[PDB]
DNA sequence: GATTTTATGCCTGATTCT
DNA sequence: AATCACCCGCACAGATTT
DNA sequence: AGAATCAGGCATAA
DNA sequence: AAATCTGTGCGGGT
């Protein structure tokens, strides 16, 4: 009853996979080396053996059938590892919070059950892929978001693209690579201080010659500084906002902060560029990137795309240009389940010996681990919830940044 | 084959659920109260101009465009969250005007997408006033191709008249509904006084109004949730001995029950009791409840006594149970226990955000529209020359040059700028190049390609004086505009006015009645 | 009550039920072979906007369109319909492009409809072409609701190529596949001389072209089928035997089996006949075929001969099948046996009648835009009296009517429109009051609204000068059109072309081989 | 078995429905009386009793249900009509053609299996309606197409509809009804032999006066009368369609052989009128009805509609106008089948015993209604074929031209 | 057009231990 | 999430009776 | 006699 | 040992 099995006697050759979805498991039966591989599809969410007792666990079907299928017993003085079918476990769940919930569910199932299968290493997790690109000739798969990011930038600087500043140089390639990769990072960086200060004021101080705090002093010439930064604010300001500068002298270096009435009719009392802004790391690599991205455009300017052209003013109007030009003839398609793919792409993406890619499971320390299990899995509502609360937004706030 | 320690798979895969969860499925947002589910399907529902006075639309078809467009997941969750909604008994004020069979008190269940059809509601457009005119933030979805509002720019305070329920991991959210007159009423008290404490709210709002119209027994749990935010209260049923004497024999009618009770099973149960002895004095049972109302009768025994086996039903039945307030929500995206100020405090917050955003919004259309309506009443004052010049154009780009590089003489117009002076009406990017100077305007490329594309048809004399009735009645929109965002005061008295006209609007009367042990 | 004997009711019953399914559900249409689900699921299509160069769509989608809208039975036969015409080892040109699961060879199984995409196929526009210019008739749906063609302008011979396969009650049909550049040969044979006979067609058609590119044993049988309109032919699978020496050992390589046969099912009934003995000096049997060909392998005995082995598989198992073509067809209502003459002879009337309809169509548009640019072009050339008119004017209406009310001279502009072949570019409707009258022209009501909606921007040179040129080109698209509405055999020139391009576009290679026995 | 058995026991006063569907069965069963009904859906298409073999009968899951419902044996030596239970028994199936497909294979199992239970008059059949009508207050069903032709005809002359011909005539009811009811049968007739000629030619025929085959020669005479025709129908077109004529003589009369071409460069080459033509009596009953409708509109004319006054000529386009006015406040639905009805419209419907409306099954002869049943449902073709082909629409054009 | 049983938290009533 | 158990016509093995 | 344990209901997700 | 009988599958419908 739901079970497709292998042909293989010896249980040193064989596989099993344990697949959400029936339809999910319908596709794979299909797509499978038949000699040496078997299916199990999992209908949805199975029992939490870590608060169940024994009786229900053994009244549920999931279970018994799971139980039926690997041969060996349950419960002391029945188990018995030695008589093990399907040497080789493989998960394979879907890639959405759902699947990683599943997961966890057979780990702590597999880890309480049967502890002797997880030490000797018979437990393996699937890598299934997300995005699917072609361009016309190349076809492949890429996993997550980062590797997508990663061919984007390669796709996007793949040949031509010789920048042009004055009436004709020629970064080719190298710096050109490094300086979009040094701008990302940047970008990525200033992504997550959201909260702490505006967007604007992050990204108008690149562009503006560094503060130079050294021999700034009680010269005052902050003053001259923030009023330009207001200025420059307020110049391209399109959202209704309004900008402020206050000054004063309360040691010798003198401090300055600027005040922001924005549309929510509430005024925020200050945004100090204190003293811990200034010496920063953060601000100090703001500043060096800005150095090498001043105004280095001339009057006549454009970027050298492949038997194409068009004049530029502003290097994000070069890159968003470059992006857009090389979407032109790039198809992708999202995989929102496993329920989407043919046979043919499991086969090779997931179940080919010689092109598939897993991870092995295995223990490091007993007692840490028993400890995570039960604090997670167990039946104590506020040890659990103080557990979350700890990993919450609060411990979230890293400041290295790097 | 890469290895990797159980502990950080468990912990990364345990942690990225439960926040997923909590932020993402059970707790609702303390500004509007409304889960992304119920977001998603009203904003997919508003895409499709599926307004309340046009012809109903098949349940699956909407169903199919929310999971297809904005919401990744199945379609039994999506179906089942449209059905409640649309209930008469489950919420108080109905957001989906439904026809088909949604279900019934006694226990039945609905029929599938394919029969049944649903439209918005009357008060649903009211959650979603003034969403086209930049009041909230956007946000993309799952695959980055679409846009789905942060949270609707509500004006209905929605989380305490509709209440909620939801289990997540780690914390739970239950909270009652109420009568809207109530809150309104509490919100103005509000408005009055910032400083009103919990019994000065009190007076206005007495405590929960169910849509079943039972009776709440006691009165301290109601005051100890709405100080602390964690309460019990008491749901007793409506029922009554009537005895018509003759035979001298006394019978009890039962017209009301508790919050989310089922007819089927308290019947049953109450068989099933008296089937055992646990019941004495209980002769007869039966339901007579069809159309007309609700009524359950129940015969005693000759010898028995009506208010003792009264008494026993509700220690016994089901016809008394506990209701446990708690109240939690999203406050800034973090889960928070709220009380009845905290709750009336964000909504007043939030209207006024909005109104201000909608107020710079028709300023800025305002002014735009009366730069365009200057060039063209300017190009009809000398239209003569215009033509002339214009027929002696080799191509377009010559004439719109030549338009561009020539200043032009006010006419009899220019008595009309008078009125427009003081530099009110100019929009803020333009330059101070352009414009009046010294009694000679001077066009700009956009008023040149507008004057371009003028019809002959506005050579007529009623076409000439509509656009300076326009221009004149734009000056006072944007003077108005100007004095709401000038003062504070104007601010708080729009938005009197505005609850006000809902109060008028959407008003109605109490239900449960509240009494003391 | 009333008696009614049971007689009457049983024949009227069941001849009605036969009716409605002889000309419902089972048999194809002749002029392009498609029975009424297949129509109404590719206008179902069309309607949508699911092009071809654009995104999918979810096929739950389409299947609920087409049953609420156009076909009133249930999804599981529409979604079967759907799945079909997507597999290309069933179909010899596929209609639809889709994405998912759709099945293989072995006869699997398909996904459910939330877990599959469709689109339409490139070729698939070509049966819609010209839908939008009046080239067919439209009937109502099952409720007078709707309309839907009652046969598509299709511009393929779908029925030879793609054959069809029906079962009714009393009759059936059963047509094989043909390879397109045979039939386009073939029909461009047949244009030139309409008195050819069958051996003549045979030499362009030697045969049917399976997808799957079996071997066909005889050739007696297709020309009794294409002469009569019935015969019997026999599909060979294309096997060899291979030795590698050494031991002198025998295998047997097996490429390409019949058409409708599944792969698993030959395989198991291989075994089974192995081993129940009744197939002597096999050994062993395997199946290696992933991503590249199709490949099954057996191995035979040391004492055996292969090549009994093989006449005793080919004997005994489905490696060689019978199939009976028998080919039943729709002419004008009524079931017909018919052969290839009469199958060329309809494609080309509708042919001919599609394209007769089209140029009635353009002529007609054509007409009517010249129309409006005479008197855009007379209206340009008065500029001076038209725009004082408009000026003194105080209403719309009022310049409508003065400009109505006068005749205008024509001015420069007399060389062009006396340069027209009389009454060649002059709609048939118009009176003979208004036009070009002896010097003077007169306005419509149509053509004074139009002046009055022209823009400023009409007055420069080139602008201008445009609207000579389109009327000139107009003038020369009129007169084409005539000359092909004229004469019977620019008709057949046209034809021609179109059968040519397609020939060109959509032209491949054949796979089937014929031998003799 | 899906059966929803009655109170009373009495084998006399009790009642049995054999639903087509599952929802169909629901219904039923909600809206039925309980104390003296039954209900029994049936799923699909059940076994042809006549093809399959005996044992096969037995094995079939839907006819044994119903043969165990039923109470009665099955077979020679064990069949025994007497102890028969449920004495009335109602068909009820969907009003399309499957309905009837189904209908036919329950006839064909009761006469072969239990011929004495249709011969007593045990067995009804259910007419459910198909339209629904509603105009504010009086809403009502309507059976069958005609029926709904009836009703709108009669609407649509429902009072008032006083025909100003010249300066004030009426016909004042029954004459307008009467002449509008010829002209529809007249318009039916037309139709049923709408495919030998065409629409036009009939059409104008009834407007032009008799032949007068009296007065016909070789010359002077056969030429006018065809000449007009043509000049008639050519100044009537919408498609660009030509009428051409021709005519000749053979010693007996002077024969017609007009043509007409309209979209193709073909051409029919005769649409040919002789003696035949004129001697049929569809001619004689269009000359009828074309010498009351004539010309009799003046310059002025108009019909004294209720607030309406349309003065217009070409009377039908007046028709036309009055069926709309008609159909301003009227409402029309047409159910699909026994799904959309409610429970309480399937008991007021053809559950009410005191407003059903059902007919009885009798038996006229034996041997005819044997050879039929043998000659449709036997495992024969040819003699089917041979049947469906002699009945079919050749069959139906009847020259009776009455 | 109809077809299973789990996770997650808080409250009740009913049954089981000492 | 694909499966239930029949109607319609045609051709062809493997299995019973003459 | 009174703590301790075991079921069932509620609303969005596999 | 020749002639009947008995099943299976193809594609649109309850
Ligand atoms: C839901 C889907 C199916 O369809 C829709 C619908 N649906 C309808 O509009 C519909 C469909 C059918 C009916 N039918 C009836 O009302 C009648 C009533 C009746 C009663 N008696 N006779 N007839 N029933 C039938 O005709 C019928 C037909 C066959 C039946 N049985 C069998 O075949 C059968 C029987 C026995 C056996 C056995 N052994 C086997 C089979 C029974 N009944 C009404 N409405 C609506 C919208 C959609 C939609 O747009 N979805 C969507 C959009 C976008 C997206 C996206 O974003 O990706 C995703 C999704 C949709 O997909
Ligand atoms: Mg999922
Ligand atoms: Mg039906």
């Amino acid at each position: 009853g739901k079970l497709a099995d292998c042909q293989e006697r010896d249980p040193a050759l064989s596989e099993l996979y344990l697949v959400e979805g029936d339809s999910a498991g319908g596709s794979a039966k299909q797509g499978r080396n038949r000699k040496n591989q078997a299916i199990l599809p999992l209908k949805g969410k199975i029992l939490n053996v870590e608060k169940a007792r024994f009786d229900k666990m053994l009244s549920s079907q999931e279970v018994a059938t799971l139980i039926t299928a690997l041969g060996c017993g349950i419960g002391r003085d029945e188990y018995n590892p030695d008589k093990l079918r399907y040497h080789s476990i493989i998960i394979m769940t879907d890639a959405d919070v759902d699947g990683s919930h599943i997961r966890t569910l057979l780990l702590t199932f597999f880890y309480r059950q049967m502890p002797e299968i997880v030490e000797r290493g018979h437990v393996y997790i699937a890598q299934p892929p997300l995005y699917k690109v072609k361009k016309g000739k190349q076809e492949q798969y890429i996993k997550d978001d980062e590797a997508m990011d990663q061919y984007q930038i390669s796709i996007a600087l793949d040949g031509a693209t010789l920048h042009t500043n004055a009436s004709a140089p020629a970064l080719a390639g190298e710096a050109l690579e490094k300086l979009v990769s040094e701008y990302n990072a940047t970008q990525k960086m200033i992504n997550r201080m959201e909260r702490r200060y505006p967007k604007a004021m992050l990204k108008e101080l690149i562009y503006q010659p560094t503060l130079t705090e050294a021999d700034l002093s009680d010269e005052q010439t902050v003053t001259r500084w923030v009023n330009a930064l207001v200025s420059e604010l307020n110049d391209k300001e399109q959202h209704g906002s309004q900008w402020k500068f206050d000054v004063h002298t309360n040691a010798e270096q003198n401090l300055f902060e600027p005040i922001v009435r924005v549309r929510t009719h509430g005024v925020d009392t200050d945004y100090p560029l204190d003293h811990e802004f200034i010496t920063g790391g953060e601000y100090r690599r703001i500043c060096t990137l800005g150095e090498k991205l001043r105004g280095l455009l001339e009057e006549d300017a454009f970027i050298e795309r492949g038997e194409r052209r068009q004049p530029v003013a502003s290097f994000e109007q070069a890159l968003d240009w470059l992006v857009k030009e090389s979407r032109r003839g790039l198809s992708i398609q999202r995989y929102k389940g496993l329920g989407e793919m043919n046979p043919e792409q499991l086969w090779e993406t997931t179940m080919d010996p010689e092109s598939r890619r897993m991870l092995r499971v295995t223990v490091k320390d007993a007692i840490a681990a028993d400890q995570l299990f039960t604090t997670l899995m167990g039946d104590a509502v506020e040890p659990r919830r103080a557990f979350i609360e700890e990993n919450a937004l609060k411990a979230a706030n890293i400041d290295i940044e790097n | 084959i890469t290895p990797v320690n159980i502990e950080e798979e468990l912990k990364s895969s345990y942690l990225d659920y439960a926040m997923s969860v909590i932020v993402g499925r059970a707790l609702p947002d303390v500004r509007d109260g409304l889960k992304p589910v119920h977001r998603r399907v009203l904003y997919a529902m508003n895409v499709l101009g599926n307004d309340w006075n046009k012809a109903y639309k098949k349940s699956a078809r909407v169903v199919g465009d929310v999971i297809g467009k904005y919401h990744p997941h199945g379609d039994s969750a999506v179906y089942d969250t449209i059905v409640r909604m649309a209930q008469p008994f489950s919420l108080r004020y109905m957001l989906v005007d439904g026809q088909g069979n949604f279900g019934s008190i006694d226990g039945d269940s609905a029929a599938a997408m394919r029969y049944t059809e649903i439209r918005l509601a009357k008060i649903a457009h009211e959650l979603m006033a003034d969403l086209e005119k930049e009041t909230v933030d956007f946000v993309d979805n799952y695959d980055g191709t679409e846009k789905i509002p942060d949270v609707m720019p509500t004006k209905i305070p929605n989380l305490l008249v509709n209440g909620s329920s939801g289990i997540a991991v780690g914390m739970a959210t239950n909270i009652p509904p109420h009568n809207l007159t109530e809150v309104i009423n509490g919100c103005l008290a509000y408005i009055d006084d910032e400083d009103i404490s919990i019994e000065g709210l009190m007076e206005h709002i007495p405590g929960p109004d169910f849509p079943t119209a039972a009776i709440i027994n006691g009165r301290r749990g109601i005051e100890e949730a709405y100080r602390t935010g964690r309460g019990k209260v008491y749901i007793r049923a409506r029922a009554e001995v009537e005895v018509d004497a003759k035979t001298g024999r006394e019978t009890i009618i039962v017209h009301e029950i508790p919050y989310q009770v089922n007819k089927a099973r308290l019947i049953e149960k109450i068989a099933e009791l008296v089937k055992e002895k646990r019941v004495e004095g209980i002769s007869a049972l039966r339901d007579e409840s069809d159309k007309d109302g609700m009524r359950i009768v129940i015969e005693v025994k000759r010898d028995a006594v009506g208010e003792v086996v009264l008494n026993n039903l509700y220690s016994q039945t089901q016809l008394q149970v506990s209701f446990g307030i708690n109240m939690v929500a999203l406050h800034h995206g973090q889960p928070k226990i709220m009380n009845l100020k905290d709750i009336i405090a964000a909504f007043v917050r939030h209207r006024r955000e909005v109104v201000t955003r909608r107020t710079i919004f028709e300023l800025r259309k305002a002014r735009d529209r009366a730069h365009i309506l200057e060039a063209l009443a300017v190009a009809l004052a000398n239209i003569d020359p215009i033509i002339e010049l214009i027929r002696h154009a080799p191509t377009p780009a010559e004439a719109k040059t030549a338009l561009v590089a020539n200043p032009w003489q006010l006419g009899n117009v220019a008595a009309m700028l008078e009125r427009a002076g003081d530099d009110a009406a100019r929009p803020e990017w333009l330059e101070p190049e352009f414009g009046v100077r010294d009694g000679l305007y001077y066009l700009t490329e956009q008023q040149a390609q507008a004057i371009l594309d003028l019809r002959l048809q506005k050579l007529t004399g009623l076409e000439h004086e509509k656009l300076l009735d326009e221009y004149k009645e734009l000056l006072d929109q944007i003077a108005e505009l100007l004095r709401i965002l000038g003062s504070a005061d104007r601010l708080m008295e729009v938005i009197r006015e505005e609850l006000e006209l809902v109060r008028e609007q959407f008003g109605d009367k109490r239900r449960t009645e509240i009494t003391a042990n």
